[PDB]
């Protein structure tokens, strides 16, 4: 039991979800009925390599073997779901807590609020931050930060600095998080001057270590082979809080570096990256579909893998190469379509690789090319800057 | 329904079929993905070659994970799909298992007469003379008829055994 | 408030019945171009068990033994008559509608026989669909040498028969059954059509008879009927009953099974008709392409074992293609798409090479039936045949190619 537990625990945490399957199964086969705590770190497991319907049915078989859902299963799927931007299934799921009657925690609030902020849904996210005001509770570091994303995204320059100075107040030492988005939002509107007055304390940092390692390699004095070991072993160290954390820290500093002229370095991020475990739905490479996921991510980290996905395709057939902007219940639908992944994804192809991609007549949170429009096809220019 | 998405589909259930009949359950779930990724929805048919590669090799955990996965993803399973269940179920002898299928053919508004053939003969095969009496004459309390010659060799196969109750 | 807001048959046809102990139950007589035929007088509400629908008491038909040696239930046939001798030198296997001709004849000399009176509702010599009528120009039209060539020997059988039994030495009452042949051919025809087979018990002795009933014979053939025969030996009735459980809406045909398992071929020997929903036609193909049974059963919702095929666009025709078409099966092993498009393929290209092969094609003979004015019943039989060949041919095709578009 004990043992059961610890292993499928250790394997959600690290997002292993085919260790958690394995042990599932081989404990299954014993005649052994599992535990809810087993069941959720399973559910969490699937959730981090963005497997949703393998976790959904684990959910379904929960109640099936008489184990009812508990809090932290139900945290589980919302992280699961906000993470994907699947703000539908967060709805679903927060009309089922409403009716369960359980109370609503900080956690619930927050994964609302990255879910809308996943999904694009600015508005009913700051809807949701000031109801969260409204009834109860005080907000953590990680809803501030949810916001803070959300005000990058939204080009919101002035709300950004403004939680910024607040926030920074409280003697907190800001985290990556921070960082790492307001150079995307000064990047955005071409703010070298706040650019470098923010490089200059970060390049210090005589707290931390981290801080000082990234801010460094950022402007490109850690490029070299022997001065990217260091990034190397900050990188190892970083991957041991989760998966969970590692995308966030991923999608952050692909954000920065993409939005800050640093295209070659992103790409050797998320080549870094990929090999860790990281986005792990990122590629698949077959003879049927070559595609690139990216509804986990976010505009930077998009961008930055789509020129290394179209440079890839220009090496080389598959019958199709696709782009999966939205995935979810949204893709049934024409809401999709207008959906910032979808509609800056497209416009990417659009002015990179011509009028070549095009949508899907039957699913409307994907972008398509047929095999004919591939073998009509170094496409995206990787510089720093 | 376009002439691309037909052929898209066409040759994606032909890859999907193959590897269902080399017994590669995981290769077929490698073309699930691909048609989730595609933007092709998984019909009864895609899921219904996943079960049969489950249950070639037997492996009966997987198919009743593919059945789940069936009921969460909203298809309707095909009567052939429900039916490779029963008889993996009648191999491995798992009577219980046969009978929960078959109740769920049921509510799925399906004629289970053929289902419980299999299931009984199947039982009797794997030499589980027991359960395949007890399904047989819940079948046949039931007010379901079996073949003449299913009645034969359970006669036989009772009297043979000594069971002259059954 | 009630103030602001096929013709029916010869009332003495049910009279005479009906004096005579013949019910009949939620159930009016009709009568149209094509013949009787029995339909609900109303809404007939399906109840726990079979209904009764009509009721013939025993004494009102002429059946004869199936087996040797001849028996007539009830005896009408007196001691020493040469009509018996005529009966018994009929070979006991193939003659069985010569002795049933036989004792047609005979009841209709009888003064106080029943069907005396019946008989005038029998379908003429003009009106019969049986082939034993047809001419050889109606023949040519079947577009089958062996159903053509069968019934040149039936009819060959039939006149000679009459020409041995009825040469210029008969008696009297012998010569004034059937004067001239057509009479007797007419009598066989009519037997043919309308004989009903059964396993009845009377008093004590069980045996098989052939019997020529009244009112039964009204009832139209299906392959999917709504009514049943069952003998009821305690008053000797044979009654007509509905399917338990089956609603007949009013207006509805009542219609049985006149054999089961037989083809379009053999309905058009013996009773002269066929139907377009025949579960049972067979098409010879070369059987070198195949589809997969199982996806073909599942997609049409075709369950049963294979001699209890049923539905839960599909019809009878779809039913009978499953039971014809080439097909393999391995348990559970999937079919591929691909190599079923091709089998399909040349599956269609042998039925397009079987209607070509036919003369002319079926909307072109549906067009024939409907400018047809000066035709004999048979004629409009072989050319509804050869039609309803076609159609189940075409039927095969569609079936087919919406069997391939499903598969994904
Ligand atoms: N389903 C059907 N379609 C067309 N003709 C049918 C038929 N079923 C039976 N018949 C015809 O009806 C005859 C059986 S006696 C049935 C009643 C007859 N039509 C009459 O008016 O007296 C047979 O000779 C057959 O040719």
């Amino acid at each position: 039991m004990e043992t059961y537990e610890g292993i499928i625990f250790a394997c959600g945490k690290g997002g292993l979800h085919e260790d958690a399957r394995k042990i599932l199964q081989y404990m299954t086969a014993k005649d052994v009925v599992p535990s809810s705590k087993a069941y959720t770190g399973v559910i969490e497991a699937f959730g981090q390599a963005a497997l949703y319907e393998e976790a959904l049915v684990a959910f379904n078989t929960m109640h099936e073997v008489g184990s009812n859902p508990s809090i932290e299963t139900f945290h589980s799927l919302l992280y699961s779901f906000a993470r994907g931007g699947l703000f539908k299934e967060s709805e679903v799921i927060l009309s089922r807590l409403v009716n369960s009657g359980i109370p609503r925690n900080r956690d619930t609030f927050n994964a609302t609020i990255e879910a809308y902020k996943q999904g694009g849904k600015f508005e009913e996210a700051v809807k949701t931050y000031v109801d969260m005001e409204k009834s109860r509770c005080d907000p953590d570091e990680r809803t501030l930060e949810a916001v803070l994303s959300v005000y990058s995204c939204a080009r919101l320059v002035d709300e950004c600095r403004e939680q910024f100075e607040e926030m920074k107040a409280s003697d907190i030492l800001p985290s990556i998080m921070c960082y790492c988005m307001m150079l995307s939002v000064y990047g955005k509107t071409e703010s070298w001057d706040d650019v470098n007055e923010l490089l200059e304390e970060m390049l210090s940092n005589r707290v931390s270590n981290i801080h000082q390692v990234i801010g460094q390699m950022i402007k490109g004095n850690y490029d070299d082979d022997s001065n990217w070991q260091i990034v190397e072993y900050v990188l190892d160290k970083l991957n041991s809080e989760g998966c969970g954390l590692g995308i966030r820290f991923y999608n952050a500093l692909l954000d920065a570096l993409w939005w800050l002229g640093q295209k070659e370095r992103a790409a050797r991020v998320l080549n870094e990256a990929t090999k860790r475990g990281i986005f792990p739905e990122l590629f698949r490479k077959n003879k049927l579909v070559w595609s690139v996921d990216v509804h986990r991510m976010s505009e930077g980290g998009m961008y930055t893998a789509l020129s290394v996905w179209l440079n890839d395709l220009s090496d080389i057939l598959p019958q199709l190469a696709v782009v999966v902007s939205v995935r979810g219940q949204l893709e049934k639908s024409s809401a999709a379509r207008e959906s910032p992944i979808t509609r800056a994804a497209f416009s990417f192809l659009q002015d990179h690789v011509s009028s070549s991609f095009s949508f899907t007549g039957w699913n409307g949170g994907r972008i398509m090319c047929q095999r004919s429009q591939l073998k009509q096809l170094n496409i995206v220019a990787l510089t720093n800057s | 329904v376009s002439a691309l998405e037909r052929s898209l589909r066409l040759t994606f259930m032909d890859e999907l079929m193959e590897r269902a009949r080399n017994r590669d359950p995981s290769g077929v779930s490698e073309v699930i993905y691909d048609m989730i990724a595609a933007g092709l929805s998984p019909g009864p048919r895609s899921f219904h070659g996943l079960v049969v590669a489950h249950a070639l090799n037997g492996d009966e955990q997987g198919a009743m994970h593919s059945l789940r996965k069936e009921l969460g993803a909203g298809q309707r399973p095909l009567p052939e799909t429900m039916i490779a269940l029963v008889r993996l179920s009648g191999s491995k002898g798992n009577a219980q298992r046969g009978l929960e299928l078959l109740a769920a053919m049921e509510k799925l508004n399906y004629d289970i007469r053929q289902a419980w053939l299999i299931l009984v003969e199947e039982l009797v095969r794997t030499n589980h003379l027991e359960e395949a009496n007890k399904v047989f004459l819940k079948g046949a309390r039931g007010g379901m008829r079996a073949t003449d010659q299913l009645y034969d060799l359970m006669i036989e196969e009772d009297c043979k055994a000594g069971d002259h109750s059954n | 408030f009630p103030l602001f807001q096929l013709e029916s048959a010869d009332p003495d046809f049910y009279k005479i019945g009906y004096v005579r102990r013949v019910r009949a139950y939620g159930v009016e007589f009709k009568e149209g171009p094509d013949g009787f035929g029995i339909y609900a007088s109303k809404d007939i509400e399906p109840r726990r068990r079979a209904r009764v629908i009509m009721e013939i008491p025993h004494e009102l038909m002429i059946t004869i033994r199936q087996k040797h040696p001849w028996m007539f239930f009830p005896d009408i046939v007196p001691i020493g008559h040469p009509i018996f001798d005529i009966i018994n030198s009929t070979d006991p296997e193939r003659d069985w509608d010569l002795r049933l001709a036989c004792l047609l004849l005979f009841s209709f000399d009888r003064e106080d026989h029943f069907w005396r009176l019946y008989g005038d509702f029998l379908p003429a010599a003009d009106e019969c669909s049986s082939l034993l009528l047809a001419t050889e120009e109606d023949l040519a039209e079947l577009q089958d040498p062996q159903l053509v060539s069968t019934i040149r020997q039936q009819q060959k059988r039939v006149l000679e028969f009459w020409e041995k039994n009825w040469h210029s030495g008969v008696p009297l009452k012998i010569k004034r059954l059937a004067e001239d042949a057509e009479r007797f051919i007419w009598a066989v025809s009519i037997a043919q059509t309308r004989c009903i087979s059964m396993k009845t018990r009377i008093g004590a002795l069980v045996q098989d008879l052939n019997m020529m009933i009244p009112y039964a014979d009204m009832l139209n053939h299906s392959f999917e009927p709504n009514c049943f025969l069952h003998w009821r030996p305690k008053d000797r009735i044979l009654e007509v009953m509905s399917n338990a459980g089956q609603a007949i809406k009013k207006g509805e045909e009542m219609t049985i099974n006149y054999m089961p398992g037989q083809k379009n071929n053999m309905l058009m020997e013996r009773y002269g008709f066929s139907t377009p929903v025949n579960p049972w036609d067979a098409i010879p193909f070369s059987g070198d392409s195949r589809i997969h049974l199982n996806s073909f059963l599942s997609v049409f919702n075709i369950f049963g074992l294979p001699e209890e095929y049923y539905h839960d666009f599909v019809d009878g025709a779809v039913i009978a293609a499953a039971r014809t078409l080439p097909t393999w099966s391995d348990i559970d092993l999937p079919p591929i798409p691909s190599a079923e498009r091709k089998a399909v393929k040349e599956l269609q290209d042998e039925c397009r090479k079987m209607l070509a092969e036919y003369p002319t094609t079926s909307e072109q003979d549906q067009k024939l039936l409907d400018s047809l004015s000066e035709a004999r019943t048979t004629f409009a039989t072989a050319v509804k045949y050869r039609m309803h060949r076609k159609m189940f041919i075409g039927k095969i095709i569609k079936a087919l190619d919406i069997y391939q578009e499903r598969l994904l």
